[PDB]
């Protein structure tokens, strides 16, 4: 009997939670934010296209120095692109031609990408004498490649289909700590500003906050109706918020431990893709499967944007590091500078 | 199956133990960081095209 | 400083490098006709592809991919011996020896199960064969259907002596039966009158949600395989569903999925070959497991192979049709499904079904391109 013992003292713990969640939530987010005025009409125009790749792009991700991005494609390539200029300064060709995910080292040095082949593949940007071809795979999940973003140049964290995470030392191969809560495939992670935290969505329908050290799952956030897409940081550290298949973006405050608010609009039922942050954390940038983008405002819930420039699927998004400008990957094998 | 049930009655006890603050304050301190962060926000308050490298001829 | 218009000029060309070599691959890629292999497990996605490469491939064959093909038939007959033998005291009713005095042999099978590393000694191999020549044991194979048991026992098992030598070479029909789980991604590449395919295998185990269907959202076709002789059996996750009902209800999710609602599917109904072996010896009848084929009429647009037994014309087309039954409920036209025959292990039947497939799946890809 200690089996359903266990289960139901499980109930209870969950509706302690429950309780504790609601004892501090005095206000809501809408009724302290209902009072400020508005962003106003917020129109981005495409300052840039981006024509290299021969297939749908699934994932991009900003350089550190907000001007140099890497893309990845289906057609068995992953160009690195000079925004300032459209011009392609690398075309690397890949093992495997199922691509999910890419990163771009903050140094600059290296970039990776995985997918359905269950491996994290570092490229060196910087080699001696040749062409930039693969230098280290990280193997060991059991799942698809979902997502990957870099702590250091010998550090990075992966997510796989495997519902589980890991964070590697790149040169010896081996897991410095693993990450294990999740039912669900975990679809998308983001490194929090100081390196020192990370969440992680998952098709569980649940956000999680890691410690990178440890490996705890510190706090958990539901609220979703479906899987979890997309994820993101709010700048300052103490929140983020997630995109769904339930055509919806939340957004969760850490110190909170609750769902500070809900962007949704009862025309919008297309699954989301992308999430991001602007600079100052007021917008929030979101992909959808109806080909548009939605520039949300994160204190009031009401759209004030949309960037609408693309013929397919919208697959992912991000903003710079300065936050000068919002680069967008569509199935439609293009790249478009927003700003 | 067994040993899965103990490790999640743990995991909630940790999860329960959180020292938590009120919305009323962490929406606060969220809405505070924006105004004052919003000056340097590009896409916020545009910056004249002198400014954007992706207008720049 | 024109070295700063000399870099900005030296970017420029570094450009036009990749552009020519971007255009190179736009056509590598847009005469390559993405093929996708889906199925449940065991019925017969990667043998497909083994069957490509022994068509129109020269791979490599080193000592290291000889010492691991071997150990994986050796496997594979170590697991299909200690599987009957382990469960002929759990079937219901249990099967005894035919002769007790063999029991030493049963004791030591059971011994050696679950152990890391198996040297394979002489013993293993003469155990193995005494015991599967026990009419018991036999009988507990026969009722095979009511535990997991792998395809390629009764094959691998009659040739033990075969394989237990120290200068066993496999023959390609051994690696066509072995029995691989396969791990992440297994695809192949090959051309055949010039026009080349890529066929690909999406390996791991039972996914009840699949994410990553979005991938293959373009391909040229989807391969469904179908193990139609597997009517009797339970899958192995529970042991508690049809074979047979989950290739249905996954036939329907991918027939309905949202990211494939254009592309069109090759039905593959798979082990052609043990379905007449089944069905001929009348132990497993269909209408047991499936009560609407008793009403089953056999179309008359059927077409038998020659010396075919009507029984087998009329069961081999109940399977085709409850997969149509779910093609044609949806649609709109927008793809189609085109059953066929197969026996993966055959292959010569796996070149003429393919070489039938060639001008179908030509004009899908000119489809998907507009030129059609
Ligand atoms: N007798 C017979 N066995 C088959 C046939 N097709 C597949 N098999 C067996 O099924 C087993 C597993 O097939 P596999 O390719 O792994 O299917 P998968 O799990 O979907 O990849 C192999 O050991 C084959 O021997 C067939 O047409 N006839
Ligand atoms: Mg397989």
């Amino acid at each position: 009997s200690e089996l359903d013992q266990l289960r139901q003292e499980a109930e209870q713990l969950k509706n302690q939670i429950r309780d504790a969640r609601k004892a501090c939530a005095d206000a809501t987010l809408s009724q302290i934010t209902n009072n400020i005025d508005p962003v106003g009409r917020i129109q981005m125009r495409t300052r840039r296209t981006l024509r290299g790749h021969l297939a749908k792009i699934y994932a991009m991700h900003w350089g550190t120095d907000s001007r140099l991005l890497v893309s990845a494609s289906q057609d068995g390539k992953l160009i690195i692109w000079d925004s300032y200029t459209t011009n392609k300064v690398h075309a690397i060709p890949l093992r495997s031609s199922w691509v999910m995910t890419c990163a771009y080292a903050p140094s600059g040095n290296y970039v990776a990408c995985g997918g359905l082949d269950n491996i994290c593949s570092i490229y060196n940007l910087k080699t001696r004498e040749g062409n930039v071809r693969v230098s280290r795979e990280l193997a060991g999940h059991t799942g698809y490649l979902s997502c990957c973003r870099f702590l250091d140049d010998n550090q990075i964290v992966t997510s796989s289909g495997d519902t589980t995470c890991a964070l590697w030392d790149i040169e010896t191969g081996q897991q410095t700590t693993t990450f294990t809560g999740h039912t669900g495939d975990v679809m998308s992670l983001s490194l929090a500003p100081d390196t020192r935290l990370f969440v992680s969505g998952a098709c569980d329908a649940s956000a999680k906050l890691w410690d990178v050290r440890e490996g705890m799952c510190r706090q958990t956030f539901t609220g979703h109706e479906s899987d979890i897409n997309a994820i993101c940081f709010f700048p300052n550290g103490n929140a983020f918020a997630t995109g769904s298949d339930d055509a919806t973006c939340r957004l969760f405050d850490l110190r909170a431990d609750q769902e500070l608010m809900t962007y949704s609009h009862d025309n919008i039922i297309c699954g989301i893709t992308s999430v991001s942050f602007s600079k100052s954390g007021r917008l929030l940038l979101a992909g959808y499967d109806d080909f548009n983008c939605n520039v949300w405002d994160a204190l009031k819930a009401d759209r004030a944007g949309v960037l609408a420039g693309h013929d397919n699927r919208v697959s992912c998004l991000g903003v710079t590091d300065d936050g000068m400008a919002v680069a967008t990957g569509s199935w439609d094998s293009f790249l478009k500078i927003w700003n | 199956s067994i040993a899965q049930a103990r490790k999640l009655v743990e995991q909630l006890k940790m999860e329960a133990n959180i020292d938590r603050i009120k919305v009323s304050k962490a929406a606060a301190d969220l809405m505070a960081y924006c105004e004052a962060h919003a000056k340097e926000d590009p896409l916020l308050t545009p910056v004249p095209a002198s400014e954007n490298p992706f207008r720049e001829k | 400083t024109e070295d700063q218009r000399n870099e900005e000029k030296a970017q420029r060309e570094a450009n036009k490098k990749i552009e020519k070599q971007l255009q190179k691959d736009k056509q590598v890629y847009r005469a390559t006709h993405r093929l996708l292999l889906l199925g449940a497990g065991e019925s017969g996605k990667s043998t497909i592809v083994k069957q490509m490469r022994i068509l129109h491939v020269n791979g490599f064959n080193g000592d290291s991919e000889k010492a691991t093909k071997v150990q994986d038939i050796k496997n594979n007959l170590k697991e299909a011996i200690e599987t009957i033998v382990a469960a002929m005291s759990n079937l219901v009713p249990p099967v005894e020896l035919a002769n007790p005095e063999n029991q030493f042999r049963v004791d030591y099978i059971l011994s050696v199960m679950n152990v890391p590393d198996f040297d394979f000694p002489p013993e293993f191999y003469e155990h193995a064969k005494a015991l599967w020549e026990d009419e018991g044991v036999r009988a507990c194979y026969e009722r095979s259907n009511e535990y997991q048991l792998i395809d390629c026992a009764q094959y691998f098992l009659d040739k033990i002596d075969v394989i237990k030598q120290a200068d066993y070479v496999p023959s390609d029909q051994d690696l066509l039966r072995c029995r691989v789980l396969t791990s992440g991604i297994f695809e192949t590449k090959f051309q055949v009158d010039k026009v080349n395919f890529h066929m690909f295998d999406v390996g791991g185990q039972r996914d009840e949600r699949r994410k990553w269907i979005q991938c293959f959202n373009d391909v040229t076709a989807i391969i469904f395989v179908v193990a139609s002789s597997s009517y009797n059996m339970v899958i192995r996750e529970d042991n508690q569903t049809n074979r047979l009902q989950e290739a249905l209800n996954l036939f329907k999710s991918i027939w309905n999925n949202r990211w494939l609602r254009t592309i069109s599917v090759i039905l593959f109904l798979n082990k052609q070959d043990l379905l007449a072996e089944k069905v001929l010896a009348g132990k497993s009848k269909i209408e047991d497991y499936f009560p609407e084929f008793a009403r089953y009429t056999t179309p008359e647009d059927a077409t038998p192979e020659p010396g075919e037994d009507p029984r087998v014309t009329r069961a081999k087309y109940f399977i085709r049709d409850e997969f149509l039954r779910i093609s044609t409920a949806s649609g709109d036209g927008r793809h189609y499904c085109y059953p066929h025959f197969t026996c993966a292990v055959d292959t010569e039947n796996i070149r003429r079904v393919f070489n039938d497939c060639r001008d179908i799946i030509q004009r899908m890809h000119l489809r998907q391109y507009e030129l059609l």
